[PDB]
């Protein structure tokens, strides 16, 4: 199918004190 | 206000979003003394720092005009406020499905490198959280171009919305509809997270010479902060570096605006062009709302991160934590079994409300969850083993009746201990979505706790019904599927 | 931006729109023109002169604590943005009918009066058009305070909408689904009043030494009258004066918060007290919005007034213009008859769209129109002509059955002719609602111009069957009713 | 009933040459 599909709002990591 | 009154304050916002987490029965406590300290420096700041002259529809033909300047598609759409979804594209002539209508070349998207050779690359070289972190960075991105009358696209910023309704705008009494869900700790963290790091940044950006020449230093507000980091969670994109090496986050102009409905991913990233192609979902008559599909997230992700509750999302899930305990006597076959197929002994899974209610990892944990030490044996020992592992996530292959039945009247059980947490009923959840008159936050909050329910409510009774057909298999001794 | 320049378009556009209407051929050319010079103006200007730095619902406590301070009624209510009538009331106890449960003290009142004591006292005493409409003087006089930070009114002004969907901020598409239509000349005088007194008054503000004293001298955009003037239209009351001799124009906080449903008028000044009162047009549970009876007006007065459409308004209604030709030899007696029964020799009537379709004034004019000679001699000459007049009005006394034959096959006729000049048919508006995605001010236009037809298709129904019923009394000879 | 009923947003004149 699509070699780099994009996701819109792709959910991401916000814990800055994770890692 | 004084300078040194914020600077106090955001002072101790930072030390106490900064504690250690202070365990579950105290996370909403901890959630309004946040909001408390958040409240009181916001009702002494000034709001958005940069607001502009013209509404938003204003500033739509300067959005086309510049992306048509650098190459983008700007024929065939237009811009509409459509009650439902906000602005969003509308078509102007008939598109067929799986047309190439959309079209927005790498010079117009912001990206973690147009980032670092902005006027924020200084303070970008020395701080640890914007490296470690491109999603923050691309907020400090959006805010210092933002803040400067001269960027290259101020044209893309003066289009963004003003407000949004992730969590971090809900009112106190909103989010208290969301006690006792599974989503609700995810609304503290990301409340949590915003506070601390405004707090953290605000004091970076007073202090740090790299900092000096920052539009923010003059003004830097939350309101500033929780808006940027809205319009990143809402809209951020994952796509190639320019090389195909590896991946960046960007935000992409223009496609933007198309709001979201069920179906299939139709956007990709062109390297060979370099720039963001979005082919039509399904047909679109002229005068029909575009939209595209945003992915495969669930209602919990798009409330908290995209700030909308989707009806009939055909991919909405809840979690469920299951575990093989060392109290076990077969804890090690179990585990062992378990390995072999690649899932761990203790792990979070999803039940999901269409059709297969369980993954096939899921199946297959709670199969091995219920084996017998014969059972076990046959799945660790002799030629036939590693054929019976394969099989394990299919639910044409039964272990035995029995382990079926077992397996089922487990999840039954599960689901409806796990129904039995929530404060409120399914029953009372729609009756209060009948007899009361309710904001969109808040309709967003009880639609995701009643969501949360139904979920659990259709597994426990798939389970009842699966339960039932193993149980007269078995009862009839029916001859069991083999390879 | 030069001051020169702003003067010299606000020059144009006065003598622009101080001309005589074009004739209704050209007036969607003139309405475009017009637009094109304001939209000039808005974009060399700042928007609103005055914008404030909170949200609106963060000044919601200040209207409360400033309220309650002066005497009104604070408890059992809270605002809340709801998605179909935007921010309102909402119960937080239950409230019977009839309960007396809202009250507004006049000190708390914007007024004409309030208006003449204020700074614009001044220019108030000296321009003629301030004094001869207590509306515009009430828009001057929501900005002189809104644009006064000590201002008494400041936490009813801050709390104000800063947008509305009145025609004055509908695109010109928008606009352009009304061609055709009664509403559209409405929409266009509307457009040319408002563009005209921004004109007047810009120049005014500069002329007149009595407005050094303003703010308004300072800065007065397009914005800033467009948003007093539609504050003003979709919010504006009439209430005694204190000495209860006189009526004047009004703004009523906190109550002004109430949205619309239908009914009847529950709210009443109260001048032994000195306040306005509202009582519970129904129930309302804890947690349901609280709504009152605006008044009864059509939804050409709401979209172009109040700016929304009103589902099921039992009141609506269009014009129908009707007049005794003088071309008619009968002329002299049709006049005379409807000069004794009180009715003008030409007027605009209404059709309805309730159970009967005209009113008692519309009916006798009707049977006046239709009536022969003779007939018209017996409501002219003898000891029973009065008797006849007086019951001209009434559907249970006809003058004979021949005359209703003929006004109802006049009405239906013209009613019919009334649809065939219109663009669209119901059946295609009905099309375009169901098949198109459309802004919420599309959709108030598109119902407008559906709902004018549905209007008259009803008539023409109506009208339809009452000539088949009068039609049988007249085969049947049946006896007419008397007396 | 209302002595002196209270109708919102009351439709007034706004055509300044008219009248
Ligand atoms: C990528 S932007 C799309 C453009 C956006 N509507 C705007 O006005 O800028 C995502 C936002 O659109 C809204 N949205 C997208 N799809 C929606 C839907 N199906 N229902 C309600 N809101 C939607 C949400 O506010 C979301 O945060
Ligand atoms: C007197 S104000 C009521 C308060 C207003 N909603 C606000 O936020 O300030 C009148 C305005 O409310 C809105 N409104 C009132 N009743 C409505 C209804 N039934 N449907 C849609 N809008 C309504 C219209 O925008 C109208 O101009
Ligand atoms: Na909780």
């Amino acid at each position: 199918t699509l070699k780099y599909p994009i996701e819109m709002g792709i959910v991401t990591n916000w814990d800055d004190m994770e890692k | 206000v004084s300078p040194k009154e914020i600077l106090n304050l955001t002072s101790e916002l930072l030390q106490k979003c900064s504690s250690p987490a202070p365990g579950p029965g105290k996370e909403w406590e901890e959630y309004v003394q946040i909001r408390t300290l958040v409240e009181k420096i916001r009702k002494k700041q000034k709001g958005l720092s940069v607001t502009f002259d013209g509404k938003r529809e204003d500033y739509f033909p300067d959005l086309m005009k510049w992306a048509s300047e650098n190459g983008a598609s700007v024929e065939g759409f237009e811009m509409v406020n459509f009650k439902e979804e906000g602005f969003g594209l509308r078509a102007t002539r008939d598109i067929k499905a799986e047309e190439l209508f959309l079209w927005v070349p790498r010079k117009l998207l912001m990206t973690v490198e147009s980032a670092k050779n902005s006027v924020l690359g200084p303070l970008y070289s020395q701080d640890r959280i914007l490296q470690a972190m491109g999603n923050i960075a691309l907020a400090f991105h959006l805010l210092c171009e933002r803040a400067s009358p001269n960027s290259f696209w101020q044209p893309y910023i003066q289009t963004l919305p003003s407000e949004y309704d992730t969590p971090l705008y809900f009112e106190e009494d909103e989010v208290r509809y969301l006690q006792s869900t599974q989503a609700i700790h995810d609304v503290f963290s990301q409340y949590k997270n915003t506070a601390r790091q405004y707090a953290y940044f605000y004091k970076v950006i007073q202090t740090h010479p790299h900092a000096n020449k920052l539009p923010l230093k003059d003004s830097f507000t939350y309101e500033d902060y929780r808006w940027a980091v809205s319009s990143v969670m809402t809209r951020q994109v994952q796509i190639p570096t320019e090389d195909g090496s590896r991946v960046t986050l960007a935000l992409i102009p223009l496609w933007d605006m198309c709001n979201h409905t069920n179906g299939l991913i139709t956007t990709g990233y062109n390297l060979e062009d370099d720039r963001c192609e979005c082919v039509a979902l399904q047909d679109f008559r002229a005068g029909e709302q575009i939209y595209i599909f945003y992915g495969t997230r669930s209602n919990a992700e798009f409330v908290i991160h995209s700030g909308f509750f989707f009806d009939n999302n055909s991919h909405d899930r809840v979690k469920i934590k299951l575990g093989v305990s060392k109290s076990d006597r077969l804890y090690a076959m179990k585990a062992e079994v378990l390995a072999r197929a690649g899932i761990p002994t203790s792990s979070v899974f999803a039940l999901h409300f269409t059709e297969p209610p369980i993954s096939a990892q899921l199946l297959a944990f709670l199969r091995v969850f219920c084996m017998t030490e014969e059972e076990l044996k046959e799945h660790l020992l002799g030629d036939s083993a590693i054929d019976r592992i394969f099989t394990l996530g299919n639910s044409e292959f039964p272990v035995s009746w029995d382990n079926e039945v077992k397996l089922w009247t487990f999840l039954e059980d599960r689901a409806s201990l796990l129904l039995k947490t929530y404060k409120t009923t399914i029953e009372e959840d729609k009756s209060v979505l009948k007899n009361h008159d309710l904001s969109v936050r808040a309709k967003m909050a009880i639609k995701l706790r009643l969501g949360e329910k139904e979920i659990l409510e259709k597994a426990v009774k798939s389970a009842a019904v699966n339960r039932e057909y193993y149980r007269q298999q078995m009862e009839e001794k029916a001859p069991l599927p083999k390879y």
